[PDB]
RNA sequence: UAGGUAGUAGGUUUAUUAAGAGUUAAACCUAGCCAACGAUCCAUAAUCGAUAAUGAAAGUUAGAACGAUCACGUUGACUCUGAAAUAUAGUCAAUAUCUAUAAGAUACAGCAGUGAGGAAUAUUGGACAAUGAUCGAAAGAUUGAUCCAGUUACUUAUUAGGAUGAUAUAUAUAUAUAUAUAAAUUGAUUAAAAAUAAAAUCCAUAAAUAAUUAAAAUAAUGAUAUUAAUUACCAUAUAUUUAUAUGGAUAUAUAUAUAUUUUAAUAGUCCUGACUAAUAUUUGUGCCAGCAGUCGCGGUAACACAAAGAGGGCG
């Protein structure tokens, strides 16, 4: 109870809210600019200095940040059906409806997230 | 140094001296009898000042310090009496100047030992009615009414609430004769609220005191540099006192479920942000502790929260 | 709402026989009244003095009949001839030794 | 139900007085264990109506505070709801008639609507 | 709760929340509470004794301690006398339903009020409550059944035999008076055992036409034409935090009682030093 | 352990079942224990009226 | 005494053995000090006081030390203002609580 | 426990791996690495929180309960499948019981329960109705997870009755009613009380007895369950929960005039020399018997032992 005052007197914990987009998007321009700007050197430097070598097996730089094209992601995860009009039977129709609903929701969620950030 | 002190009267009374072996009487009991005076065939202690109820708008509160414990008055004439060497009562030889000269404040002081506790005044029914009319028919704001009369806004609202209830009762014919008589007796007991008397009017600038104000601060400003209430509020990081007084004086997506003929209840879905909605995991079980939380239902049932 | 008795099971007794799980020996606690069986609920059955499991089963089969789903004795789950998953290894070995 | 990720009710509160915690969880993890994401609550005991209210003809309500957008997202990524949860969602108006099983399948009195 | 036992003894001059005759006498003959010639602890103990006897004698000590709030409340007038902060020690109990009912004078005592609400007579915002530990919010009405209020504030309804005996004496006195008037309607109680209508028929004085002294409406739970309680005056202290209407017996709880520059709204029969000592005690649980 | 035995009368042999608690007999040195008296072969102290639970004594029951 | 109820500043004073520490107090917060200090405050009109005695707690020396601290360790705001040549406002008073 | 370390510290390569690395295996070099800011070695211990305790707080304590993490499922090693296992699987060995006596089977740290150990910790319960889980296309099957009840003052909470109440007779539009005889418990003879305490009196309410009807769950399914709750002779029909009018229920006088189930109350335990709240006193013992957290008390006047009276806490 004593340590709950750090977290606004909240006894018990929730699980961490799980990011819908798990990397920065392409539309987040400022982040991209920050990433691509010249990395500093000297006292508060990041990488390796130009003259200095790096360990044989290891990479010199850090790996590049995979920026999500959101439209591309949507297309891949949630492809619209190519065979557009093939639909008979009740169970099949139900499945199709379910698929459509899932497409709608995940599309909306991603787009909203992109806008929201 | 504390003993067990039997609570005898501070005032003087006729103690026991000797008495017939069988009677087994106590000095406290004797003192109580004396205070009461003689009891009727009916049961009434008539000679006691405080037996009958005042019909004066002047509350008959207790003054044991002033009359020196001698409570007995003659019922018809309200003139004081004592217990003489004989068992019969009679008038006192010396008159009490303390009872004759008494203050305004102490007449509205129910307990002798606590000066701070005073009785609140009673509103006259006509005044209450006028207030009710003002709020409903004339359509005035409660603050204006409060300013006019000298009541507080919550008090005014309470009065209004009570008036409408009284009216409804009258319409239904629930206000019985015995109830009316009781109301009249209560009215007679208490002093009346005068809207003109400035000392009787309620102080309408009472804000409640916050935590930040109580903790004292001091500032060394230059000798000439001015520093008003606003500046003080700014230093403390509050809104000004006047603004708070003024304030005192003065969305979310909800769905409802479809209701089919057979089903017995709706489903109200309110929106809520994730990370703020649920019952938390590993919260403190407070049920076996004495700081356990006990709430109440819509039906007045006691429920563990 | 009362339903009609069908050709295959026109009687209460016939219905009981169909549903099974020892629903026979229950013709005395309620007599052969078609309306009676169907309108009756759980509390009434309990008062009469039937079992909990039997009560549950009958009501379910009544409901199925009302909805015109095929009622039949779907038997309760049975352990294997050898034994329950846990006890098999030993039991099977014992059985082998015997035979 | 099927799946690895599943939207279900985790039980909370005391004996003879349940409240439910709508979560998304792993199928393997326990019923009342800490989940992936709590989406909402659900008290099954309906709000008790007054005698006058009953006479008038006003139905009780079951309160279900719920993150709609999150739930939708979880449905989209393919987290199968439980039998009770899916019914609740259908009642709300997230899920369609498509999810309604044969047992569930009666004139409607009151229609759904969003309010504020 | 803590059982009622010797609440209104005289050898312990404990001033309880009641309108009892013995309680009144105790109040009368106490004077102050003497805190002279005592250690600090002894003073604190004597404060506890007196102050808790009035404020929540039914409450258990541990329970009280749990409910007891350190953070007292007050109001700045922003327009002089010194505010009595520490009279607020038992402000938290006025929030209770039972105490509020007592303050309203819908009960003779706090115990009685408690009993009333257990029996399901009080209401608060319509719904009837059977729970004394219920706490009013500001704006909440509460409403006792008017008969019970009348019983609380009315006289004790006499037994039939007692009433008949009282009547007999009154009749004799009347006869004596008429004899005295002449100079310058009998009843036999042994025969008339328990026939109330017969008694009514027999009796005819100027001040009661038929009804016996104590029974005009025997079915009602109080004295005859309703009159007040035998010592009602010295305890009729009209509170600030409640708005009352005695016709319907409704009452709006409008405020949590609070201390002003002049006064406190916690109605108590004890001076501020006593209340300070009590506060001191209950901060530390008598450490 | 050297255990004290309180009360007027003690029923204790050379083999009796006895329960020990952590008091201290202050005048006797090197004995830092009390036999708790209601339980075991140690019987409750007889004709005890005051402070009965401190010894074994049951309520006399009129 | 500040506002006719408590000391001005948080004083910390040594009288022989006894080390005194007396903090000022917000109004309503009572006397929360050693029994001797409390007794002296009751007589001297101090309503609000926090504090704690370190080292010796010799009753007599507490009584002597605390009155010395009151008379000597305290400086009134007005005196301080006069000495320094500055305004020394009390913010709470200005606010009107 | 003061020196420890020799795959040890680092370099170069090859295998193995999804993948880094003296992680293993192999090969060849350099002489390192850690340490008195505590190495190596030994002992003890599952770890933790927005959990529990305590404090003014910094902190300290617990790690039962709620939750998160680890490890183990009698002991040790290895193997297989697999994304992931030294798997509660299999293999072999170790310990100890079973028969069926066999390149057997079992291992309650799953739920009940038993014996033991111990100061000390529960039912060989009911139900899958709910919430989950596995199988199944479905029908619905299983579920000692779970939900319910049982035992246990271990903890918390709510109730566990209010108002009036110091005598008994007899006599005789007012009202201080007044006399007379009798009685009156333990103390005590006055500030020595016990005692408004009892008993009485007025008023309910619980429980009971009848009637009714939820909710947990609906498509249907209710273990809990003589369910919670409500009404008091039931229903409908007006108004604003109360009030009145109808319909029928009922029973005596002579269809319609007064009624309408019943009804209580019950607390221990510690203490009264000071610290420590407890002044009404008295008896027994006589440095004994005994008391005692601490200082102490008991040698005939014991406020301290053992009791009666009275009192003070908590309940
Ligand atoms: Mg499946
Ligand atoms: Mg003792
Ligand atoms: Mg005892
Ligand atoms: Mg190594
Ligand atoms: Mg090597
Ligand atoms: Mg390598
Ligand atoms: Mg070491
Ligand atoms: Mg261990
Ligand atoms: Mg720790
Ligand atoms: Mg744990
Ligand atoms: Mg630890
Ligand atoms: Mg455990
Ligand atoms: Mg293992
Ligand atoms: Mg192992
Ligand atoms: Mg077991
Ligand atoms: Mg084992
Ligand atoms: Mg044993
Ligand atoms: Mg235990
Ligand atoms: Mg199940
Ligand atoms: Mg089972
Ligand atoms: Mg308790
Ligand atoms: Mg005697
Ligand atoms: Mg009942
Ligand atoms: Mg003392
Ligand atoms: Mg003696
Ligand atoms: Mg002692
Ligand atoms: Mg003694
Ligand atoms: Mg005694």
């Amino acid at each position: 109870g004593k340590g709950a005052a750090k977290y606004g007197f909240k006894s018990g914990v929730f699980p961490t809210t799980r990011s819908i987009l798990k990397s920065p998007t392409t539309k987040q321009t400022d982040i991209i600019n920050k990433v691509k700007s010249p990395k500093p050197k000297g006292v508060l430097g990041i990488g390796y200095a130009k003259g200095v070598k790096h360990p044989k097996g290891s990479h010199r730089l850090s790996p590049k940040v995979n920026f999500i094209d959101v439209d591309n992601l949507i297309a891949k995860t949630v492809a619209e059906p190519q065979s557009i009009k093939s639909s008979n039977g009740s169970a099949q129709k139900v499945r199709l409806q379910k698929a459509e609903l899932r497409r709608k929701f995940l599309i909306e969620a991603f787009r909203k997230e992109e806008a929201r950030l | 140094f504390s003993r067990r002190r039997i609570a005898y009267p501070f005032y003087p009374f006729k103690k026991l001296g000797r008495q017939h072996p069988k009677k087994h009487d106590t000095n406290l009991k004797t003192a109580m009898r004396q205070f009461l005076g003689p009891k009727n065939y009916k049961g009434e202690y008539v000679m006691n000042k405080y037996f009958t109820v005042p019909t004066n708008h002047v509350p008959n509160y207790i003054k044991p310090d002033l009359e020196r414990g001698q409570s007995l008055e003659h019922p018809v004439t309200k003139k004081p009496l004592q217990l003489r060497y004989d068992g019969t009562l009679g008038p006192p030889p010396v008159e009490n100047k303390r009872l004759q000269n008494i203050f305004k404040d102490r007449l509205l002081q129910p307990f002798p030992s606590n000066p701070h506790c005073k009785t609140n005044y009673v509103l006259s029914p006509q005044l209450k009615q006028s207030i009710f009319e003002e709020i409903t028919v004339e359509g005035l704001s409660a603050q204006q009414v409060s300013q006019k009369y000298g009541l507080k806004i919550p008090r005014v609202e309470a009065i209004v609430k009570l008036v409408s209830v009284e009216n409804s009762w009258n319409r239904r014919n629930r206000v019985s004769s015995d109830l009316k008589t009781m109301d009249e007796t209560l009215y007679r007991m208490f002093p009346v609220f005068d809207s003109d008397a400035s000392f009787k009017r309620e102080n309408l600038s009472e804000i409640p005191v916050p935590q930040k104000t109580l903790a004292s601060r001091f500032l060394t400003i230059a000798e000439s540099e001015p520093f008003g209430p606003v500046d003080a509020a700014h230093v403390l990081e509050l809104e000004p006192a006047v603004e708070t007084l003024r304030n005192l004086s003065t969305n979310t997506k909800v769905i409802y479920g479809e209701l089919v003929e057979g089903e017995r209840s709706q489903y109200k879905f309110t929106n809520a942000k994730v990370g703020k909605v649920g019952y938390r995991y590993g919260s403190g079980n407070r049920d076996n502790k004495k700081d356990r939380r006990i709430g109440f239902n819509k039906l007045g049932q006691m429920v563990y929260i | 709402t009362i339903p009609k008795p069908s050709d295959q099971v026109p009687d209460v007794d016939a219905f009981l026989n169909k549903i099974g799980r020892n629903c026979n020996e229950l013709k005395d606690t309620f007599e052969n009244n078609w309306n009676n069986l169907f309108q009756w609920d759980s509390k009434i059955l309990k008062e009469k003095g039937v079992n909990i499991q039997q009560r549950k089963y009958i009501l379910k089969q009544v409901h199925n009949y009302r909805n015109n789903r095929p009622i039949h004795e779907i038997k309760l789950g049975k352990k294997s001839f050898f034994g329950g998953e846990r006890k098999r290894k030993a039991f099977t070995a014992k059985w082998k030794a015997e035979n | 139900t099927c799946g690895l990720v599943r939207i279900r009710l985790a039980r909370f509160g005391r004996k003879n007085s349940p409240v439910y915690n709508i979560v998304v969880a792993n199928s393997r993890k326990a019923r009342d264990a800490k989940p992936i994401e709590v989406l909402g609550t659900y008290v099954p005991v309906p709000s008790p109506v007054t005698k006058r209210e009953l006479k008038r003809g006003v139905v009780p309500i079951k309160d279900v505070k719920l993150d709609f957008d999150r739930t939708k997202y979880w449905i989209g990524v393919g987290a199968q709801p439980s039998e009770t949860v899916t019914k609740l969602l259908r009642k709300a108006g997230i899920l369609n008639d498509a999810w309604a099983t044969s047992k569930n399948s009666r004139k409607v009195v009151f229609e759904r609507m969003e309010t504020l | 709760p803590r059982k009622a036992n010797l609440l209104k003894s005289l050898a312990r001059g404990r001033v309880r929340t009641s309108f009892n005759k013995y309680n009144l006498f105790n109040l009368y003959k106490k004077g102050g509470v003497d805190l002279k010639s005592k250690s600090l602890y002894q003073q604190k103990w004597t404060a506890k004794q007196e102050t808790r006897a009035y404020h929540g004698e039914h409450l258990t000590e541990k329970r009280w301690q749990t409910v007891f709030k350190p953070k007292l409340d007050s109001v700045a007038q922003l327009d002089i006398k010194e505010t009595p902060f520490l009279l607020q020690t038992f402000a938290v109990l006025e929030k209770r339903l039972d105490f509020a009912l007592f303050r309203a004078m819908f009960a003779s005592s706090v115990r009685q009020a408690r009993q009333f609400i257990l029996h399901g007579n009080v209401r608060v915002n319509g719904v009837k409550i059977k729970h004394p530990s219920y706490t009013l919010k500001p704006g909440d009405m509460f409403s006792v059944k008017p008969d019970k209020v009348l019983e609380a504030l009315g006289a004790k309804k006499p037994s039939f035999q007692e009433a008949l005996k009282i009547d007999k004496t009154q009749i004799v006195l009347w006869n004596k008076y008429v004899k005295e008037a002449k100079t310058e309607d009998p009843i036999k109680l042994s025969e008339l055992e328990g026939d109330e209508p017969k008694a009514r028929k027999l009796i005819n004085l100027p001040w009661q036409k038929n009804y016996v002294y104590g029974r005009q409406d025997p079915k009602k739970p109080f004295f005859t034409p309703w009159k007040p309680r035998p010592f009602l005056s010295p305890f009729a202290i009209l509170p600030h935090h409640l708005e009352i209407s005695f016709k319907t017996c409704h009452a709006v709880y409008l405020r949590d009682p609070v201390a002003r520059p002049g006064q406190s709204e916690v109605i108590s029969p004890f001076d501020v030093p006593v209340h300070e000592r009590a506060y001191m005690y209950y901060l530390r649980n008598g450490k | 352990v050297s255990a004290y035995i309180p009360g007027e009368g003690h029923d204790a042999q050379e083999h009796s079942i006895v329960y020990v608690r952590g008091g201290r007999c202050q005048d006797l040195p090197g004995v830092k224990y009390h036999v708790i008296r209601g339980a075991g072969d140690l019987s409750g102290v007889v004709n005890r009226i005051s402070s009965r639970s401190k010894y074994g004594a049951k309520k006399p029951s009129k | 005494r500040y506002e006719n109820r408590t000391i001005y500043g948080d004083i910390d004073f040594r009288y022989h053995g006894v080390k005194l520490h007396l903090r000022s107090a917000k109004p309503g917060f009572g006397l929360r000090v050693n029994h001797v200090i409390f007794e002296i405050c009751e007589c001297a009109g101090i309503k609000d006081l926090s504090g704690k005695v370190y080292k010796s707690r010799n009753d007599m020396n507490i009584a002597k030390g605390t009155i010395e601290a009151f008379t000597k360790a305290q400086k009134t705001l007005d005196e301080v203002a006069l000495g320094r040549g500055k305004k020394l406002v009390d913010v709470r008073k200005v606010y009107y609580s």
